[PDB]
């Protein structure tokens, strides 16, 4: 689970916070990236931390 | 008189003027200095150029 604006970021050759420190992609990557919202189940009024 | 022992000699020196010449040749790319693609993009478009 990622922010709305990293979704751009898991895609290889990018440069991210997450990109570098968290999950890296190979430059060579094959393979299918799917990204959907998920504020109806991930997130709290509180805040879901 | 020795003209054409000379411009043997001129020809090849040419030649690898021309081709020494032709490393500072962006080719089409952003740069002609491989290290200068290398630092300034990620590898999927330093890859391209």
């Amino acid at each position: 689970v990622i922010r709305g604006n990293e979704v751009s970021q898991i895609a290889p050759g990018q440069t991210g916070n997450i990109a570098d420190y968290n999950y890296k992609l190979p430059d060579d990557f094959t393979g299918c990236v799917i990204a959907w919202n998920s504020n109806k189940l991930d997130s709290k009024p509180s805040g879901n931390y | 008189a020795l003209g054409k022992l000379q411009d043997v000699v001129n020809h090849n020196a040419q030649a690898l003027n021309t081709l020494v010449k032709q490393l500072s040749s962006k080719f089409g790319a952003i740069s002609s200095v491989l290290n200068d693609i290398l630092s300034r993009l990620d590898p999927p478009e330093a890859e391209v150029q």
